[PDB]
C-alpha cells in the first residue's frame, strides 16, 4: 500500500 | 519468520533528452509485486506478481493516484535540489527514495523506513523512533528544518504503524504459497585446474528462495576466506550464488564447502570428488 | 521518437534567443508544411534562432538523420511563442496572491486590447503555457485561469499574455508579474509590537528556524536573526492597521508558514 | 558526484544443455548513476527480444538490472554481454562461460 508523499524538500 | 515491504523510487533528470523520469517498484521480501514507470503508456500502477493481480479496480485506482502524486513531488524535489546544491539546469541528477516496514513472525510491527538519497548519497532519513530526522549534509538540514516546522514525522509514523503493516500482512496471505515458501539450493561443485600446482574448486548453489544464503569454504575446518560472487536472480523467482577457492594440487579433499540456508533442514557439507 | 526541447525557454522575447535541440541516437526541422524542411532543407547538426523574430513563432517537430533506414519519425511538439508584439494585459489574483495550501485561486487576465487568446506562464517552468479563449465584456476581454489545489509546485512568479486571431503564437508584451505564494503547513509564528500596538516596531518570533519573515498588512521582507532563547526573530520598522507575518526558508521564497494571528495597530 | 561502475554477471537460468531451451541472463549491479546500456550478444551480434527487469536499487542506493532472453545453446554458439556506462570509456564485453 503506497504512502502519500506530498512534502517538498 | 520476519518479513518486509519496501517501495523503491528513482527520479532522473535528463535535460535535452526527455522529461524527468520516475520509476517506482514495490517488493515483499525479494519478490517484486508492482511498478509504475512515468515514461510508459499506462501512466498507472501495474501488477508484477500473480498474487496481487486479483486486487479490485479500486485498489489500482487508489495506488495509481498515490504513486502519481509521488512522481510530481519528487520531480519538484529535483528542482529544489538544484537550488540547495547550487547546480546548473544542464546536468542529470538522481533522486532516490525508499519507504516501508518490517513485521516479525507474529505480524507485529518491527521497523519502518522513509529515506531519501540525492546523487547516490544519503540525504535525509526518518530515525528508528519514527519521530525525528537524520540529515546527511547542509542541504538536508534545510529540508529537516522544514519538515520539523511541518510536524510531518507524525504522518510517516501513522502510515508506517498502520497502513504499511496492514498491507504487508494482507500480501503475506494473498501470496502465501509464494511469499512464505522456502526453496532449498540445489548444490554441486566444479573443478578446474589453473596451473601445474594449483586448481580451482567452485561450490555452486542454484534454485533457492529466499535470497539470503551462506557459502563458505573450510580447509580442514578453518574457513579460508576465497572468491564470492554477489547473489544473482535466476529470473524465475529463485537465486544463485557460487564461491571459489584456489587449492594446492593433491589437497582437494582437505577443502569442504558449507551451505547454510533456511530451506535446508541441516546445513550441507560438500567435498569434491572427481 | 526524437526528443525536441527549446532552450532556455519556448516563451522568448523578440530580440532574445532560443535554441532548438533535437536529440537522437544531424537533423532537420519542420513546422505544422508538415513534410517541408524549414529553411529550404537546412541540416542543422550542432538551431540557434538569434535574434528571435516573429518568423520563428510556430509549432515545431524535428527528425534526425538515420542512415540504416534515412531519417527518424517526427519529434515531440514544441510551440515557440514570441512575445513583445502588442501592449501588455493586466493580471489580477482573486481573492488574493496569498493562497492557503490546498485551496484554490483565480488568476484573471484582462485587457482593453481585444485578445482572442490568453496565456498564463509561470516563470521558469518548462511546461507549455495554459491557454484560454478571451471572453468579451464591457470594453475588455478577459480570462479566468483556475490555479490549484495549491502546493509548492504552483507557487511562484506568473505572467499572462494575449494574442490576436491570425497570429496566435505572437504574444503581447508580458503583463506585470504577480507573485503567488503558498502558505502552510509550517507552524505559524507570533507577531508583537514594540513598545506596543497603540502608538513602532513589529517583532516576529518562532521556535521554528525560519530564515526570513514577511510582514503583510490587511508585503515587506526581512532576514530573521538567531537572537537567543533558541528563537528566530525579525524587526520591521514602520497609520497602523491589521498586520500578520509569515515565516519563510532559504531558497524557497514563495512558500510561507501559516499566518501568525492578526495583530491590530491603531 | 558519486559514480559506480557496474558489476556484470553472465549466466543461464538453468544448467546449460545443448539443444535445450533456456534463458540467457546478464545481471548488472552496484552502479551509479542509473543510465546503462546492456546488450546480449550471440557471436558478437546483438540478440533481439531482450527483456529487462524494472530499475531498482540496494541499501547503498546502487542500482541493479537483470537482462534476459530465451535462447537454446549449442556447442558452436558463443554468447556474451556488452555493458556501456558513464564510468566505462569503452563498452565492456563479458563472455558466457558454460
Ligand atoms: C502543435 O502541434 C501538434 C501536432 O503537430 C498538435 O497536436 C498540438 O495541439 C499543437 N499545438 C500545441 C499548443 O501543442
Ligand atoms: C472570473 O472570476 C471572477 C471572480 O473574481 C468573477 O467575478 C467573474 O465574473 C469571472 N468571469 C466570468 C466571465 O464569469
Amino acid at each position: 500500500t503506497y504512502q502519500w508523499i506530498i512534502r517538498n524538500w | 519468520g520476519s518479513h518486509s515491504m519496501r517501495y523503491f523510487s528513482t527520479s532522473v533528470s535528463r535535460p535535452g533528452r526527455g522529461e524527468p523520469r520516475f520509476i517506482a517498484v514495490g517488493y515483499v521480501d525479494d519478490t517484486q509485486f508492482v511498478r509504475f514507470d512515468s515514461d510508459a503508456a499506462s501512466q498507472r500502477m501495474e501488477p508484477r506478481a500473480p498474487w496481487i493481480e486479483q486486487e479490485g479496480p479500486e485498489y489500482w485506482d487508489e495506488e495509481t493516484g498515490k504513486v502519481k502524486a509521488h512522481s510530481q513531488t519528487d520531480r519538484e524535489n529535483l528542482r529544489i535540489a538544484l537550488r540547495y546544491y547550487n547546480q546548473s539546469e544542464a546536468g542529470s541528477h538522481t533522486l532516490q527514495m525508499m519507504f516501508g516496514c518490517d513485521v516479525g513472525s507474529d505480524g507485529r510491527f518491527l521497523r519502518g523506513y522513509h529515506q531519501y538519497a540525492y546523487d547516490g548519497k544519503d540525504y535525509i532519513a526518518l530515525k528508528e523512533d519514527l519521530r525525528s530526522w537524520t540529515a546527511a549534509d547542509m542541504a538536508a538540514q534545510i529540508t529537516k528544518r522544514k519538515w520539523e516546522a511541518a510536524h510531518v514525522a507524525e504522518q510517516q509514523r501513522a502510515y508506517l504503524e498502520g497502513t504499511c503493516v496492514d498491507g504487508l500482512r494482507r500480501y503475506l496471505e494473498n501470496g502465501k504459497e509464494t511469499l512464505q515458501r522456502t526453496d532449498p539450493p540445489k548444490t554441486h561443485m566444479t573443478h578446474h585446474p589453473i596451473s601445474d600446482h594449483e586448481a580451482t574448486l567452485r561450490c555452486w548453489a542454484l534454485g533457492f528462495y529466499p535470497a539470503e544464503i551462506t557459502l563458505t569454504w573450510q580447509r580442514d575446518g578453518e574457513d579460508q576466506t576465497t572468491e564470492l560472487v554477489e547473489t544473482r536472480p535466476a529470473g524465475d523467482g529463485t537465486f544463485q550464488k557460487w564461491a571459489a577457492v584456489v587449492v594446492p594440487s593433491g589437497e582437494e579433499q582437505r577443502y569442504t564447502c558449507h551451505v547454510q540456508h533456511e530451506g535446508l533442514p541441516k546445513p550441507l557439507t560438500l567435498r569434491w570428488e572427481p | 521518437k526524437p526528443f525536441l526541447s527549446a532552450w532556455p525557454s519556448a516563451v522568448v522575447p523578440r530580440g532574445g534567443h532560443v535554441t532548438l535541440r533535437c536529440h537522437y541516437r544531424n537533423f532537420m526541422l519542420y513546422k505544422e508544411r508538415i513534410h517541408v524542411p524549414i529553411f529550404h532543407g537546412r541540416l542543422f547538426q550542432e538551431f540557434n534562432m538569434s535574434p528571435v523574430t516573429t518568423a520563428h513563432a510556430g509549432n515545431y517537430t524535428c527528425r534526425g538523420s538515420h542512415p540504416h533506414s534515412g531519417w527518424s519519425a517526427a519529434s515531440n511538439p514544441v510551440v515557440i511563442m514570441v512575445t513583445g508584439n502588442h501592449r501588455k494585459p493586466s493580471l489580477l489574483a482573486h481573492p488574493g496572491p496569498l493562497v492557503k495550501s490546498g485551496e484554490r485561486v483565480i488568476l484573471q487576465c484582462w485587457s482593453d486590447i481585444m485578445f482572442e487568446h490568453f496565456f498564463l506562464h509561470k516563470e521558469g517552468i518548462s511546461k507549455d503555457p495554459s491557454r484560454l479563449v478571451g471572453q468579451i465584456h464591457d470594453g475588455v476581454s478577459k480570462a479566468n485561469f483556475s490555479i490549484g489545489p495549491m502546493m509548492f509546485a504552483l507557487a511562484g512568479t506568473y505572467r499572462c499574455y494575449g494574442s490576436v486571431t491570425h497570429t496566435p503564437y505572437q504574444l503581447s508584451a508580458p503583463s506585470d508579474p504577480l507573485d503567488i505564494v503558498v502558505t502552510g503547513p509550517y507552524e505559524k509564528p507570533s507577531l508583537s509590537a514594540q513598545p506596543g500596538p497603540k502608538v513602532v516596531t513589529l517583532s516576529c518570533s518562532s521556535r521554528s528556524s525560519y530564515d526570513m519573515y514577511h510582514l503583510s498588512r490587511e508585503e515587506r521582507r526581512l532576514p530573521a536573526v538567531r537572537k537567543v532563547n533558541r528563537t528566530f526573530q525579525a524587526d520591521f520598522p514602520l497609520h497602523g492597521g491589521t498586520y500578520r507575518c509569515f515565516g519563510s526558508f532559504r531558497h524557497s521564497p514563495y512558500e510561507w508558514s501559516d499566518p501568525s494571528d492578526p495583530l491590530l495597530v491603531s | 558526484m558519486i559514480q559506480r561502475t557496474p558489476k556484470i554477471q553472465v549466466y543461464s537460468r538453468h544448467p546449460a544443455e545443448n539443444g535445450k531451451s533456456n534463458f540467457l541472463n546478464c545481471y548488472v549491479s552496484g552502479f551509479h548513476p542509473s543510465d546503462i546500456e546492456v546488450d546480449l550478444l550471440k557471436n558478437g551480434e546483438r540478440i533481439e527480444k531482450v527483456e529487462h527487469s524494472d530499475l531498482s536499487f540496494s541499501k547503498d542506493w546502487s542500482f541493479y538490472l537483470l537482462y534476459y532472453t530465451e535462447f537454446t545453446p549449442t556447442e558452436k554458439d558463443e554468447y556474451a554481454c556488452r555493458v556501456n556506462h558513464v564510468t566505462l570509456s569503452q563498452p565492456k564485453i563479458v563472455k558466457w562461460d558454460r
